[PDB]
């Protein structure tokens, strides 16, 4: 109910620029001081900007001044980040978040207590790559005992992220999806796997749904047995 | 700038056992007047947004399980699970919100304390889509198995490969604890048909002696 519904990120080439937004729903933004926080791949957590109620106060990290503008929209219940000039050093998830009701103006602040899904910023020379999905066929040889494992290789893609689900949803348990690795082409692949009962394997339909925001890859493989 | 360091970077611990961790700050974040401690902490699971814990040092966020609990005053600090679960595996990080500009810890990994587990191996030749294309994959699956250290060798017409793999290992399960390790072997259509035996050899604590999946094609 309360939350933050993010958009925008992607990739984008050195020197390029990005626009982020955030919609808040089930709280009205005009009482909280918002700021956006941003991770790296593999590393911790940086703050990279914050704008109070009335945008009577902003500040930016060391890092982004200068080529980031924050901005907010409390009629539409909106937080902005335009993001110029960036570089390969900003690339990383921003998430947008908000800061707990003590935080005033330009008072002490407040924890950051409602953070948003996070999006994906790539900055990067090279041109998208979507994946190309193959089947990981169930067999006698992905089965022991009782359960046999199928699921699908994400093959050759670039940037991050791919998103992976099964049964456009439906099928959760067993489910491992593990995380990308870089070949030595420089694009990624990943693969994801889930474990089921052999004796659905006939009777049950298995499709792993792969999403590649980044080129608009949307593919639906269906994997057969034997 | 206050700089945050955490203590120790990973910690595993038994089940419903005990986990604290550590957070020291460059600076004293205790404000007199109000007298309380400008530090919190979130947890962090694999693929989510960092989630709110404690603050003000010792505070429950509304909704928090009792078994986490914050201790400590201006420089050190400490975070403590008094019984581990599972699903209590995460990445915790402090963040001092006291001056600006707001940091953050390095974040120190909880991982869980299991039984030795063996992994099930199951082996996957390449799809008659992908060999169309000129390309070989083989994949190779350890599923469910503790600790994570597993050896996976790959072995063409008995032949020991390198540089033709890459592996990935998942996050500890938030159910049952374990680890699964997925191993990919590429190779041209042309010389995947130049041989006969495809082969994954695997290695771990769990096994009396390596374990060989494989097939011919």
């Amino acid at each position: 109910e309360v939350q933050l519904l993010e958009s925008g990120g992607g990739l984008v080439k050195p020197g390029g620029s990005l626009r982020l937004s955030c919609a808040a729903s089930g709280f009205t933004l005009i009482n909280y001081r918002m700021n956006w926080v941003r991770q790296a791949p593999g590393k911790g957590l940086e703050w990279v900007s914050s704008i109070s109620s009335s945008s009577s106060y902003i500040h930016y990290a060391d890092s982004v001044k200068g080529r980031f503008t924050i901005s907010r929209d409390n009629a539409e219940n909106s937080l902005y980040l335009q993001m110029n000039s960036l570089r390969a050093e900003d690339t990383a998830v921003y998430y947008c978040v908000r800061e707990g009701p003590r935080a005033t103006g330009y008072s002490m602040a407040d924890v950051f207590d409602i953070w948003g899904q996070g999006t994906m910023v790539t900055v990067s020379s090279a041109s998208t790559k979507g994946p190309s999905v193959f089947p990981l066929a169930p067999s006698s040889k992905s089965t022991s005992g009782g359960t046999a494992a199928l699921g699908c290789l994400v093959k050759d893609y670039f940037p991050e992220p791919v998103t992976v689900s099964w049964n456009s949803g439906a099928l959760t348990s067993g489910v491992h999806t593990f995380p990308a690795v870089l070949q030595s082409s420089g694009l990624y692949s990943l693969s994801s796997v889930v474990t089921v009962p052999s004796s659905s394997l006939g009777t049950q339909t298995y499709i792993c749904n792969v999403n590649h925001k980044p080129s608009n890859t949307k593919v639906d493989k269906k994997v057969e047995p034997k | 700038e206050l700089v945050m360091t955490q203590s120790p970077d990973s910690l595993a611990v038994s089940l419903g056992e005990r986990a604290t961790i550590n957070c020291k700050s460059s600076q004293s974040v205790l404000y007199s007047s109000n007298n309380k401690s400008y530090l919190a902490w979130y947890q962090q699971k694999p693929g989510q947004p960092p989630k709110l814990l404690i603050y003000w040092a010792s505070t429950r966020e509304s909704g928090v399980p009792d078994r986490f609990s914050g201790s400590g005053s201006g420089t050190d600090f400490t975070l403590t699970i008094s019984s581990l679960q599972a699903e209590d595996v995460a990445v915790y990080y402090c963040q001092q919100y006291y001056s600006a500009p707001l940091t953050f810890g390095g974040g120190t990994k909880v991982e869980i304390k299991r039984t030795v587990a063996a992994p099930s191996v199951f082996i996957f030749p390449p799809s008659d889509e992908q060999l169309k294309s000129g390309t070989a994959s083989v994949v190779c699956l350890l599923n469910n198995f503790y600790p994570r250290e597993a050896k996976v060798q790959w072995k063409v017409d008995n032949a020991l490969q390198s540089g033709n793999s890459q592996e990935s290992v998942t996050e500890q399960d938030s159910k049952d604890s374990t680890y699964s390790l997925s191993s990919t072997l590429t190779l041209s259509k042309a010389d995947y048909e130049k041989h006969k035996v495809y082969a994954c050899e695997v290695t771990h604590q769990g096994l009396r002696s390596p374990v060989t999946k494989s097939f011919n094609r």
